[PDB]
């Protein structure tokens, strides 16, 4: 645990960063 | 017939299996276990077909009714995981409370349910893998189940089962950190659809709210019930949990309550983007993003769905294999053996055979039938456990309970009534497969099942 919480939180943020980025560059 | 299994005996078997195993897992790790087993084909695929042909925009109420039936049921499972903190679900609980006859019926029912659920999961996975690839497209006749025009087999659904069957046979030990990675991939992609999809929601698509009436909300609820199956999997990790009496109830209820909210939000955003009449698609969530020209985000969500639905498939097949190892140890089914070392033989379950059975049904049976057949078996298992809490409060009332169902008779009764109501909403032909399977099992008990490890 703890590391598993941080690991979870970090990938949400990575995907939500990449997602919001790609969403901005669309018609 | 109703010869109960003493809880002391269930503690000994769990205490012998989990003696070597290391304990680290807490409430967070078990919520991940739960979410991993819950978010899958149900929300990613069934949601589209169900809104288009059963409820329409009112699929949100169809998620509430269905969601309430599972909350009342999950509360019962949490009292059971708190009282009997052993690595096992419904089969073990019925054996301790009701006895051998009820535990055998339910047990034999779940052998089918976990198998049929895997096929339904793999069929859903295929539609997202096929959708992602186009943009490519394989041979037209190897894309779906056998109908009257085109397709003969759903090859991607056959293939993914064989890949999962190869992984479980490789014997690669599970990593709680690796599970936190995949579950976050699944949770983040859902949130991404919500966050991006909210901007394009036309409230006009919601206006004909209940086109099929409340009758449609009820049949819709019986379909989308499938999406909630999976909270029972938190009991798997019991031999790896420090303090399972209070962490497993947390995992079960929290993972469920989290998914219920995501499910209500997905229903609104989906029917909000695409008019209900256009959502009968193999990949509704990817389709809604493509519909509103968010092609890049749609592929990114298709990737998350592929990786995320795969963990649902692994759980289902493992839960079935574990179930076969439990029934045979109890003597209710014969014992298979295989050499783990050139000179040391141990009990075995043929996963190649159990996986081949799943692969066939995944390649020839349409998703709807598979889902409807999982729903009947699961609803009857849920009803049985709900009454189990009541029976365990009457017989054996002195037992230690760190978690207790809030209202002693009312909540377990409500779960029986809500599930009971959803059973009456399934097609009549769904009963042909389910009943005939139970008659086969009932015959097995009188011929073989009475030659077991409790006759003595
Ligand atoms: C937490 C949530 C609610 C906020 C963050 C959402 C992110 C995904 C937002 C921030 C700015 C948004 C963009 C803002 C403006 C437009 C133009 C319009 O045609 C709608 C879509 C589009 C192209 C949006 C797509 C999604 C977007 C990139
Ligand atoms: C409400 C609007 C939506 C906003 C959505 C916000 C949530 C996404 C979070 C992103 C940051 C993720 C990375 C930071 C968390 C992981 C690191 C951490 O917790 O601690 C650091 C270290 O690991 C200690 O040892
Ligand atoms: C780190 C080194 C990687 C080297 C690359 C080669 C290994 C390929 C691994 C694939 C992941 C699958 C691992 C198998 C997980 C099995 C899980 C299991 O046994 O049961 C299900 C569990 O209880 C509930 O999900
Ligand atoms: C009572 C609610 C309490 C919760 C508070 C959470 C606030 C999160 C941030 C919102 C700002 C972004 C709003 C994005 C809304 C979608 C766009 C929309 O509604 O309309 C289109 C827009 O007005 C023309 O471009
Ligand atoms: C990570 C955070 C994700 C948060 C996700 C939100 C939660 C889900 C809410 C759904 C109800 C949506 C109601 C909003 C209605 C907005 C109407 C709108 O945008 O209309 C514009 C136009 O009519 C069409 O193009
Ligand atoms: C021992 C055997 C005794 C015999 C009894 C076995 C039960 C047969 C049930 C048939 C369902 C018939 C369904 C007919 C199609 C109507 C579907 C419909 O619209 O149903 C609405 C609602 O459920 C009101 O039936
Ligand atoms: C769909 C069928 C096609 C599947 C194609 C898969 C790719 C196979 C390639 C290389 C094997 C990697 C060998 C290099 C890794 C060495 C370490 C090792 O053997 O790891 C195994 C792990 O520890 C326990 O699973
Ligand atoms: C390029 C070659 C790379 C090397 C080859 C790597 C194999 C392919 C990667 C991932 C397998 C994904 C399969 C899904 C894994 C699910 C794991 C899971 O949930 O395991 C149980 C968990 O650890 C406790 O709950
Ligand atoms: C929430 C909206 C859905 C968005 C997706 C979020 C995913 C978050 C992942 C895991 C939850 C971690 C566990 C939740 C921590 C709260 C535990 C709690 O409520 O109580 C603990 C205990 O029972 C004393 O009351
Ligand atoms: C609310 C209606 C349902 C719509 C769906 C939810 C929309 C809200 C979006 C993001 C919540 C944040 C999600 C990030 C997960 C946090 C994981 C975690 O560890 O949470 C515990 C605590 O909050 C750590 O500070
Ligand atoms: C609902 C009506 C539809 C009914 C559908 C019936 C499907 C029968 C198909 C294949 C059986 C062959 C595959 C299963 C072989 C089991 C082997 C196994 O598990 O061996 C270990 C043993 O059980 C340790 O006790
Ligand atoms: C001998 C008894 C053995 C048990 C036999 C149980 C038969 C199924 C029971 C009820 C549903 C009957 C109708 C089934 C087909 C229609 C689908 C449905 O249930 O409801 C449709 C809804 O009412 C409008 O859309
Ligand atoms: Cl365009």
């Amino acid at each position: 645990m703890l590391g598993n919480m941080n690991v979870f939180m970090a990938v949400l943020g990575i995907i939500l960063f990449s997602g919001f980025l790609a969403a901005y560059f669309s018609h | 017939l109703f010869r109960k299994k003493p809880i002391q005996l269930l503690m000994k078997e769990s205490g012998a299996k989990g003696a070597s195993l290391r304990k680290e897992l807490g409430a967070f790790d078990l919520t991940m276990l739960g979410i991993g087993a819950i978010i899958g084909t149900g929300i990613f695929v069934l949601t589209g077909v169900a809104a288009a042909e059963h409820a329409g925009p009112a699929l949100v109420l169809s998620f509430i009714l269905s969601g309430l039936a599972c909350v009342f049921a999950a509360l019962c499972y949490a009292e059971f995981a708190s009282t009997v903190p052993v690595s096992g679900s419904a089969y073990t609980y019925s054996y301790a409370t009701f006895g051998e006859l009820i535990a055998w019926i339910l047990g034999w029912d779940l052998i089918l349910e976990y198998g049929v659920a895997s096929s339904a999961v793999a069929v859903g996975w295929s539609g997202y893998f096929q959708g992602l690839l186009s943009g490519e497209l394989p041979k037209a006749l190897t894309s779906a189940y056998d109908p009257a025009k085109g397709t003969f087999i759903d090859l991607p659904a056959i293939i993914i089962v064989l890949f999962i069957t190869f992984l479980l046979n490789l014997g690669a030990k599970k990593s709680a950190r690796f599970n936190a990675v995949i579950v976050a991939i699944k949770v983040a992609v859902v949130l991404l659809f919500l966050a991006v999809g909210v901007w394009y929601v036309k409230p006009e698509n919601w206006t004909p709210f209940m086109p099929y009436g409340f009758s449609g909300v009820a049949t819709g609820a019986a379909t989308v019930f499938f999406a909630y199956i999976g909270f029972d999997a938190v009991s798997t990790a019991a031999e790896e949990v420090r303090n399972p009496q209070r962490d497993m109830p947390i995992g079960i209820i929290v993972s469920l309550l989290v998914c219920t909210l995501l499910y209500i939000a997905v229903s609104l955003v989906l029917t909000g983007i695409v008019p209900y009449e256009q959502l009968n698609v193999k990949n509704p969530v990817a389709f809604a993003l493509n519909y509103i020209h968010q092609d890049w985000v749609a592929g990114f969500i298709s990737l998350g769905a592929i990786a995320g639905i795969t963990t649902v498939l692994l759980v289902m097949m493992y839960g079935q294999t574990r179930l076969f190892y439990a029934i045979s140890r109890d003597g209710l089914l014969p014992k298979v053996f295989a050499r783990i070392s050139p000179t040391r033989q141990v009990p075995y379950v043929n996963t190649w055979l159990t996986g081949a059975a799943v692969a066939v049904f995944a390649g020839i049976i349409p998703l709807n039938k598979l889902a409807e057949l999982t729903n009947i078996g699961t609803l009857f298992a849920f009803i049985t456990v709900s009454i189990g809490v009541l029976v365990l409060r009457k017989t054996q009332p002195d037992l230690k309970r760190a978690f207790r169902v809030p209202f002693v008779p009312v909540v377990p009764i409500l779960a029986v009534l809500f599930c009971g109501y959803l059973v009456l909403q399934l097609p009549a032909m769904t009963w042909i497969g389910f009943v005939s399977w139970l008659l086969i099992g009932l015959v097995i008990y009188f011929i073989y099942g009475r030659k077991h490890s409790e006759l003595n």
